[PDB]
């Protein structure tokens, strides 16, 4: 992004942390919701 | 070392230390006895474990 | 024959600190299995 | 050049992931058995085995997801998927429970397949193989444990399932059945994980607080390369101190690490023969002069007497859900109970 | 140090690898998705849906109790 | 009588504990 | 209490056997 | 420099991540199967 | 000759011609293919 | 010095006092042998094989007398029950004093070889240092053990000369020494067939004779030789300690699940017979044949065998022992007298009821009495505010039929509550509780101690062959690593991991 | 079965754009090592 | 018979104390 | 206080004879009084 | 149970006979 050819390792990293904890989150959402929410 | 009478008997079996074939030898052979061993040891576990079912006898005290 | 002395014949050391270790762990097996033994 | 000895150059290459020719016994058989726990908890059941949902599938999460061992009516039948419950049906062979013996026997080749690594390793690169040797204690383990006690016991159903709240199930079954609490063996293992423990702390905090001032910055990592000849922590300043705080101190380094392994490996041993005992109901369950007297003495309580009323109560409570082949219909007059609860 | 292989900051900082991976991540996670959602991982692995842990036949457990015909048992039990 | 028994073992270990410290090989720099 | 009457036969020797062991180890150390 | 692409890494990476993902996505789908 | 042993037999026999003989194949390939040079 | 974990190394490269160490061991095994079947002997009841069998004495090394055919004493007893038998010389006296005898002269023959040590047998002709062939001595001693397999199979089994080896009946009720006949179908892999023991002794013998004499005519080839480092005898100990634990898992295993080779009249039932119910089935099978024949209850009740009932009694079920409950079976319930006869517990609306058996896993088990269709009609039940169930209320008789309590019937509650306790525990005995002053916990059965014992020294030979194994394959670096070691560990330098000569230079 | 197509074809679809954009290095390398 | 019951640990002990004792002191000798 | 190496430290000896006499000795005395530890 | 231990203490007797005979310190003229 700001070189030749390459993206920064750490705009990589921030996308695949954001990514990971969005599954994480929507893994503690189904905790709450459809099956296994005890409702 | 002493000089027995048995000793001078036995001496021919141990005369032979270190002789080698060279390279792998009978290693092929060796081999496939040891496949063999483990699927007659496989067989017989089967046989024992009730996973391998033959005819003519039942795994049972009765036979 | 003769009877010829053997040249393998080599000392046996325990010093004190496996001493300690050694009454320490044979003191502590003792209280272990002392009340099993009991039963 | 041989083919043998070409495939040998092939195989110990110094690549990023070493093969080696334990690699051939290791990677299939450690994929197989992470694949199929995988799989198993992810999608699998176990409602023909035990009457539970133990997949991701079914709703149940991380805690509560299990490879559930087979059923109890195949006794320790391998439950091959060919062999002769399946039938050669995958779907068939999924309900049983084949995934639990599935990923057991290759955990157990996969297991053997590192230990194979270890010696090679050690072997190839001209060190002793004590990594190796201290990986028997964890070998053991699963030998005495996912093995030789459901060989032991009727079936393979009674082995722990490969989950977390399935080992919990497990544990508290073995307190509650076998009193595995009270078995010294089990104890010595108590002894020696948090003997390893407290050894892995001290240790690290010991030469974390004795190390020289070889840097300038207060980074004190900084201050170490692997090429150096001398010590980077002072012996002579950690045995001083642990021998004015706690009477004695290490004196010898290689007598430290030796402890160190030694600890946690022979712990787990201890324990693996306690596991064995258990296999055939060889329990620590009770203590025959306490309960001769609290028989005749309706006075005298301990603490081990109150464990035996506890491990009764929750021996008649869990068994019928536990246990669901047997068929166990204990009405809820004969539940063990104390007042008002 | 290098044992030979790309080094993997190089890998992942790269145009090319990510316009091949753009497009493998996200739909190997759509597969995943279509097997979960078109319902085919229940027949797969025999699995229940919620509505066939229990039959209109069968309201109890079932416990397979078969040591070898366990198909024909799975099929009464439904 | 067991609690002879008893009390002879922790008994044991414990002056096993003070003979280590007090009568300990002395470390050495040499 | 009515425990085993071997219990105390066998903690003392299980205690004493190998004490004895290391104690004639020890004591024989720098021969 | 010029360095290979298909290596043992390479394919000790994918046997482990690509069923990763697949079955994250797998999950991430049994997160909406309502009861 | 049961259904039992028949379906061993086949083990034995997709065994090797899954796992061991292509295995063997693949590896004898890449070996002769990719050697060290001394 | 040494360290006191090393001791025994002292005689690892002297082969003559390694003989003596080994006699040394052997005679101190055949004089446990010998001792343990004279402290046996000495403390064995012969007085009711039925119900006061070896199983429920401790007798650890008497089955193993028994299994190949020595039942008789010299006093005049055997363990099949029979009475005036002439055994001669080999009796369970005349084999313990064998034992003993021959104990004394391997520990003779020990202090002989300690002391010559330095024979010229032991050192090469061609160096001049202590040298074993161990491939040549593998060779001869593989075809000693063949020989000895293929005799034991072929004489001693078959009864050509030898007294053969112990068969019963499925239950347990007729064992004695037979000769038995090889079977060479696929039944012989039948574990619970005899024959298949006497023909893989004769087949795994003659087997044993032909690789015996590969091994001694056809040297090992340099490749393996290299590989598994075949003049140390450290590798012979490794392989030997891993052949040995295999044979002990596979021993233990045996014991645990029944075998020809362990039967239950000498080292108890199996856990999977109380498990299963096979002792009970049987018991049924019989009573409902008297039954069709068209005999009443007591009729058909009083032809069970006394032995085939306390089979089916979970006291002697070898999973319910403790670790430390330490002894003989006659420790814990006592020294069974008589069966009681068989229940029939009957409610008060005609109905009969079963008490649910306790499973070996189970310390205590409420007692829970269901009827034909598997209705729980009847218990004991531990709150009586709110109980439905109970003895008391539901009118549960109980009638003995066979036994000392035949024809009789119980219906006060608290003797119909002590009858269902009993019957929880399968069929009922009354005991003798005052001759080993009995504390009442089950103990285990020989059979679970041999497989208890043999499964943990399995486990524990497990880390000696690695150990060993380890020791042999690193011999080299046992002190330590090289001084250097720089070079050759850095990652990337060499293309192959180890190797010098193929560094890449780049 | 429909449902096969449709959980296949995402893997195809992966598959072939991987080796519409690596193909050309994938060639190049499985020369290099003949 | 009905013997003490603690005639076998007395009888172990009387013999084996200073049997160890010796066997101590002999194995030390020399140092 | 200085802790100061005592010079009348004096070996104790005893040789193979007094061992298998003290050995015999012991295990006759144990012979002789064994009946009466019994009673 | 008695008789184990005089049996152990008679053959403790007779194998400090036999060590004593059989492995006594030679007499050395010297
Ligand atoms: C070191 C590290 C290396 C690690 C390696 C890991 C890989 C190992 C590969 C091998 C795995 C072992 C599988 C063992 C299968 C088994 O055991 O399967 C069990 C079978 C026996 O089958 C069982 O037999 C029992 C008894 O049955 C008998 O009795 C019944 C009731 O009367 C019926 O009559 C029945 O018909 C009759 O056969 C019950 O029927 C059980 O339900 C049935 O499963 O034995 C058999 O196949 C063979 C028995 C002999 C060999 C035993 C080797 C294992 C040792 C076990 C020790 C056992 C107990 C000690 C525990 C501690
Ligand atoms: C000729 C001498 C002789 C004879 C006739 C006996 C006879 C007997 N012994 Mg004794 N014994 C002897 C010497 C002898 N012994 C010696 C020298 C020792 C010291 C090692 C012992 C130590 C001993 C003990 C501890 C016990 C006996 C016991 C017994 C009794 C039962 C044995 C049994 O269960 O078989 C079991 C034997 C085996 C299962 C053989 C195992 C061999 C394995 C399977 C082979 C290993 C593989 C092989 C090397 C390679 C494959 C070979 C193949 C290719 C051909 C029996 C009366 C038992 C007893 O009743 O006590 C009184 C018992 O507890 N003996
Ligand atoms: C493995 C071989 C073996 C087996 C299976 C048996 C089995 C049996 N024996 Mg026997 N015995 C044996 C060897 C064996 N014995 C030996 C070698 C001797 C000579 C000492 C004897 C002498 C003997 C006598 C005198 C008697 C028996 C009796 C019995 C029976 C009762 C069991 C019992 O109470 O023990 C209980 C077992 C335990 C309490 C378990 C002990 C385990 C120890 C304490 C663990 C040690 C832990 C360790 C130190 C920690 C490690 C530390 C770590 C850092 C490394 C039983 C069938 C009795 C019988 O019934 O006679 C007819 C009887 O009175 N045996
Ligand atoms: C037949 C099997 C066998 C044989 C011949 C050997 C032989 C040897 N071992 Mg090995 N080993 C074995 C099995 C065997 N081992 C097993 C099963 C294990 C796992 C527990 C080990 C683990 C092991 C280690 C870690 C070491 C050895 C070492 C040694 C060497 C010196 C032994 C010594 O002086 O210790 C002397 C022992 C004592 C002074 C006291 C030990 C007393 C024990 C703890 C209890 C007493 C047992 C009782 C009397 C008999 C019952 C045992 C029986 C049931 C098996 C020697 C070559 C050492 C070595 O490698 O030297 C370089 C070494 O460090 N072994
Ligand atoms: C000097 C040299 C000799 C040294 C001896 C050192 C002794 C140490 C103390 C003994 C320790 C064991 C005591 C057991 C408790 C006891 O008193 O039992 C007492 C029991 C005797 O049991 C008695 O039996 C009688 C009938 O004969 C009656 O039934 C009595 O009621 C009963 O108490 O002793 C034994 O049975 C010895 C056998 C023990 C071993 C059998 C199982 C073998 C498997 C072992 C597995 C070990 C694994 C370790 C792994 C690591
Ligand atoms: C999970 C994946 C599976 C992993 C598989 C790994 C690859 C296989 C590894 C095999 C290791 C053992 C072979 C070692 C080489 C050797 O011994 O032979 C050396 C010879 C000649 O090599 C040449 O011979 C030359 C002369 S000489 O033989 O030494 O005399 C010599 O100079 C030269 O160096 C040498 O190359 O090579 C051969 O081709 C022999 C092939 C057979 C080797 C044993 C295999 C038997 C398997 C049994 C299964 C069949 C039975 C089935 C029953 C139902
Ligand atoms: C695809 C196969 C990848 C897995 C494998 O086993 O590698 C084996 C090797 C790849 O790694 C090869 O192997 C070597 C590295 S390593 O052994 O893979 O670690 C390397 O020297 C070589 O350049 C590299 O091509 O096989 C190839 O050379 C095939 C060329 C790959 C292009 C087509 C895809
Ligand atoms: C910022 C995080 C600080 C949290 C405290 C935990 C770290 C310290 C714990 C060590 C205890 C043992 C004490 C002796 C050990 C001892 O003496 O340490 C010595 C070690 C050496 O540090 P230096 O002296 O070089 O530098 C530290 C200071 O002196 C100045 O930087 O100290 C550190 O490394 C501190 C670094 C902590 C910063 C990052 C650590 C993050 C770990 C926790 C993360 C969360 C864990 C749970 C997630 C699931
Ligand atoms: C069974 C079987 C088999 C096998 C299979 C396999 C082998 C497979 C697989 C598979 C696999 C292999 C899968 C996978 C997976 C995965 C997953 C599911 C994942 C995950 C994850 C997560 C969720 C994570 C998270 C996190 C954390 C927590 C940490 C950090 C951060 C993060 C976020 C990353 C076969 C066919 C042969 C046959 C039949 C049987
Ligand atoms: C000199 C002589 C003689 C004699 C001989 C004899 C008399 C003998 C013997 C012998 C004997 C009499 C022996 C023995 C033995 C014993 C043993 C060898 C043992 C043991 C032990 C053990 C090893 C054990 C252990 C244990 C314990 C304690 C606890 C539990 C666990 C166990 C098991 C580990 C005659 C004159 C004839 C001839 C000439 C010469
Ligand atoms: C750890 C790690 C990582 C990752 C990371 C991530 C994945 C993330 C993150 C993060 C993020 C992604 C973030 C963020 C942020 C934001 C913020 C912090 C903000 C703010 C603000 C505010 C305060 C707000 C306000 C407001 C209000 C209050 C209302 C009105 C409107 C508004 C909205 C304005 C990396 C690779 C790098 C490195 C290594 C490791
Ligand atoms: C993450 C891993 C993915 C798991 C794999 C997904 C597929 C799982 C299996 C579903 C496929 C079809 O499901 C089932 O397959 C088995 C094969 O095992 C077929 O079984 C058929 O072939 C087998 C093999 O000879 C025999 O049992 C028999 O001839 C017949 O039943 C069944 O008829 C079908 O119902
Ligand atoms: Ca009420
Ligand atoms: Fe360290």
């Amino acid at each position: 992004m700001f070189a030749e050819g390459r993206i920064p390792l750490w705009v990589v990293g921030v996308v695949a942390g954001i990514g990971a904890i969005g599954v994480l989150g929507l893994f503690f959402y189904g905790a709450y919701a459809g099956l296994g929410s005890s409702m | 070392a002493q000089r027995t009478r048995l000793g001078d008997i036995l001496r021919p079996l141990n005369s032979e230390y270190g002789k080698v074939v060279p390279g792998w030898g009978t290693t092929p052979v060796m081999g496939v006895f040891m496949a063999l061993f483990l699927v007659f040891l496989l067989i017989i576990l089967q046989i024992y474990n009730s996973s391998l079912i033959l005819e003519g006898f039942s795994v049972d005290w009765a036979g | 024959m003769d009877r010829n002395s053997n040249p393998n014949r080599q000392p046996v050391e325990l010093n004190r600190t496996s001493l300690y270790l050694g009454l320490l762990l044979v003191a502590v097996l003792g209280i272990l299995f002392s009340s099993y033994f009991f039963n | 050049r041989g083919w043998f000895d070409v495939l040998d150059d092939w195989l110990k290459r110094d690549r990023f992931v070493f093969i080696g020719w334990s690699g051939l016994l290791l990677f299939p058989c450690a994929f197989m058995a992470l694949g199929g726990w995988l799989t198993g908890t992810t999608f699998v059941t176990s409602w023909y085995t035990h009457g539970l949902a133990s997949s991701y599938l079914e709703g149940a999460n991380f805690l509560t997801v299990a490879v559930s061992s087979p059923a109890d009516a195949f006794g320790h039948s391998l439950l091959f998927l060919w062999g002769p419950e399946a039938q050669g049906n995958l779907t068939r062979w999924f309900q049983i429970g084949g995934l639990w013996p599935f990923v057991a026997l290759h955990g157990a080749f996969g297991l053997i397949g590192f230990m194979l690594r270890q010696f090679e390793i050690s072997r190839l690169v001209g060190i002793r193989p004590y990594n190796a040797i201290a990986f028997s204690g964890p070998i053991a383990v699963f030998v005495s444990v996912f093995l030789m006690y459901p060989l032991g016991q009727s079936s393979w159903f009674f082995a722990p399932s490969f989950g977390v709240a399935g080992i919990f199930r497990f544990i508290l079954f073995l307190q509650g059945f076998h009193n595995w609490t009270l078995n010294p063996f089990h104890m010595m293992g108590v002894a020696g994980i948090l003997g390893g423990a407290l050894l892995c702390a001290i240790h690290g905090a010991t030469v974390e607080n004795t190390l020289f001032e070889d840097g300038e910055d207060s980074n004190t990592f900084r201050a170490f390369e692997p090429t150096q000849a001398e010590e980077t922590y002072s012996m002579v300043t950690a045995n001083r101190f642990w021998s004015q705080i706690f009477g004695i101190a290490f004196s010898n380094k290689r007598w430290l690490h030796f402890f160190m392994l030694f600890v946690p490996v022979t712990g787990l041993w201890m324990s693996s023969v306690g596991i064995v005992g258990l296999a055939l109901n060889l329990r620590a369950y009770d203590f025959v002069s306490q309960e001769l007297r609290a028989a005749e003495d309706p006075e005298f309580e301990t603490f081990y007497t109150k464990n035996i009323l506890l491990n009764e109560g929750m021996r008649a409570w869990m068994a019928p859900q536990d246990q669901p082949h047997e068929n166990f219909i204990f009405p809820e007059e004969v539940l063990p109970r104390g007042n008002a609860l | 140090g290098t044992t030979g292989e790309r080094p993997f900051s190089d890998i992942v900082t790269s145009i090319r690898y990510w316009v091949i991976h753009s497009i493998t991540i996200p739909m190997l996670f759509i597969a995943g998705w279509l097997f979960v959602s078109t319902g085919l991982a229940y027949d797969a692995f025999g699995t229940p849906r919620p509505d066939e842990y229990f039959t209109q036949t069968r309201q109890e457990l079932p416990i397979l109790q078969e040591r070898y015909d366990i198909n024909q048992e799975i099929q009464e039990f439904n | 009588m067991e609690s002879v028994a008893y009390i002879l073992v922790l008994t044991m270990a414990l002056a096993v504990l003070f003979f280590a410290i007090a009568f300990r090989e002395p470390p050495r720099i040499e | 209490m009515q425990v085993n009457n071997l219990g105390f036969i066998a903690s003392i020797l299980f205690v004493l056997v190998p004490t004895v062991f290391l104690l004639i180890l020890f004591i024989q150390t720098g021969k | 420099v010029t360095y290979p692409i298909f290596t043992v890494r390479w394919l000790a990476v994918h046997t482990l991540a690509v069923p990763s993902v697949f079955f994250v996505g797998a999950i991430a789908a049994m997160q909406f199967i309502q009861r | 000759m049961t259904p039992s042993l028949a379906n061993f037999l086949w083990s034995l026999v997709l065994g090797a011609a899954i796992v061991l003989i292509p295995a063997t194949v693949g590896l004898i390939f890449i070996s002769q293919k990719d050697k060290i040079t001394r | 010095g040494l360290p006191w974990y090393r001791v025994h190394t002292v005689v690892l490269n002297d082969p003559g006092r390694l003989i003596s160490v080994h006699l040394m061991h052997t005679a101190l095994v055949a004089g446990w042998a010998g001792s343990m079947a004279l402290y046996e002997l000495a403390i064995f009841d012969s007085s009711d094989a039925v119900l006061n069998p070896m199983w429920r004495q401790g007798m650890f090394v008497l089955p193993f007398m028994a299994r190949l055919g020595v039942t008789s004493s010299w006093n005049g007893w055997s363990v099949t029950g029979e009475t005036g038998l002439d055994p001669g010389f080999w009796s369970f006296e005349g084999v313990a004093a064998a034992h003993i005898v021959l104990s004394g002269l391997l520990f003779l023959a020990a202090v002989w070889h300690w002391v010559f040590w330095d024979l010229e047998l032991f050192v090469d002709p061609r160096t001049g240092e202590s040298a074993l062939d161990l491939p040549k001595m593998f060779g001869i001693h593989l075809f000693l053990s063949g020989l000895l397999c293929f005799g034991f199979g072929a004489f001693h089994l078959t009864g050509v000369w030898g007294p053969g080896m112990w068969v019963s009946d499925p239950y347990g009720l007729t064992g004695h020494v037979q000769p038995v006949a090889p079977e060479w179908g696929p039944a012989g892999f039948n574990p619970f067939n005899p024959g298949g023991v006497v023909a893989h002794h004769i087949a795994a013998g003659i087997v044993g004779i032909i690789a015996g004499l590969f091994h001694l005519t056809v040297r090992p080839p340099e490749r393996l030789y290299k590989a598994l480092r075949m003049g140390n005898i450290e590798t012979v100990l490794s392989s030997s300690i891993a052949a040995v634990f295999f044979a002990a898992f596979v021993v233990a295993g045996t014991m645990w699940y029944g075998n020809a080779t362990t039967p239950i009249e000498l080292f108890g039932p199996t856990r999977y017979q109380w498990d299963k119910g096979y002792f009970q089935e049987e018991i049924q099978r019989r009573v409902d044949s008297q039954l069709a024949e068209g005999a009443s209850l007591s009729e058909a009740w009083s032809t069970i065998p006394e032995k085939l009932a306390f089979y089916d009694y979970v006291g002697n079920s070898p999973a319910k022992g403790g670790l430390f409950r330490t002894g003989a079976m006659n420790s814990g319930d006592g020294i069974a007298q008589e069966w009681i006869g068989h229940p029939i517990f009957k409610d008060k609306e005609g109905r009969e009821l079963e008490v649910r058996r306790m499973p070996n896993f189970f310390e205590t088990f409420p007692v829970i009495m269901t009827d034909a269709d598997g209705v729980v009609r009847a218990d004991i039940p531990f709150r009586r505010s709110e109980s439905k169930f109970s003895v008391e209320q539901t009118g549960v008789t109980v009638s003995f039929y066979g036994g000392a309590l035949d024809g009789q019937t119980f219906s006060n509650p608290s003797d119909v509550k002590k009858f269902a306790r009993k019957a929880q525990l399968g069929e009922g005995f009354d005991f003798d509780t005052e001759t080993f002053n009995s504390d009442g916990v089950f103990r285990t059965s020989p059979r679970g101690w041999f497989t208890f014992g043999h499964a943990v020294f399995a486990l524990l030979f497990f880390f000696g062959h690695i150990w060993h194994g380890s020791r042999t394959l690193f011999r080299d670096v046992f002190a330590g690593v090289d001084p250097g070691l720089e070079e050759q560990v850095e990652f990337g330098v060499f293309a192959k991991v180890g190797d010098l000569s193929t560094r890449k230079e780049a | 079965d429909w449902r096969v197509i449709v959980v296949v074809s995402p893997l195809l679809i992966a598959a072939t754009w991987a080796a519409i954009n690596i193909g050309a290095a994938a060639i190049r390398q499985l020369q290099d090592v003949l």
